[PDB]
């Protein structure tokens, strides 16, 4: 019975793990474009500012 | 394992000059079909197909089983009930079930 038992949570922790992954892997992608558009916007915002401080 | 058998009682001569109780000698062939059956299958057939492979065979067996007996009742159809893993590891069986729903 315990040995049958660990083979069933073998499987069960098999697969959450793989759900694990690809959840990671989704939430990484949507960072690094989480980033990139506030950088873009951060840049912007830095030639905004830039023109500002000659005119000044 | 549980399946439940169904049989009727033909030619009345021999089912009360053949064998002492019939009903019991059948119970126990059953059982006895039913032990012989189960082990030559692994474990995960058993589990998936049981439906129809296992309740297949068991009733060719039983009836090969109570032939010489000549019973002479006849076997009408044996179904299934459940293949349920035992009640120790439960617990397991269906945590393995619900993991591909919580990784979903």
């Amino acid at each position: 019975y315990n040995r049958m038992r660990a083979e069933r949570e073998a499987v069960a922790r098999r697969h959450r793990s793989q759900g694990q992954e690809e959840a990671e892997k989704l939430r990484a992608t949507a960072d690094y474009e989480v980033t990139r558009t506030l950088a873009e916007a951060e840049r912007q915002g830095r030639i905004m500012r830039g023109e500002g401080d000659a005119e000044a | 394992v549980e399946m439940n058998v169904q049989y009727r009682v033909t030619n009345p001569e021999k089912y009360l000059y053949s064998v002492t109780s019939p009903d019991d000698s059948l119970r126990q062939a059953t059982d006895s079909a039913l032990r012989g059956v189960i082990g030559k299958y692994t474990m995960d057939r058993i589990l998936t197909e049981g439906r129809t492979v296992i309740r297949s065979d068991t009733q060719r067996e039983l009836e090969e089983t109570i032939r010489p007996y000549d019973m002479g009742i006849t076997l009408l159809d044996v179904n299934f009930q459940a293949a349920r893993p035992p009640e120790e590891v439960k617990a397991a069986f269906d945590d393995a079930i619900a993991a591909r729903e919580n990784e979903q």
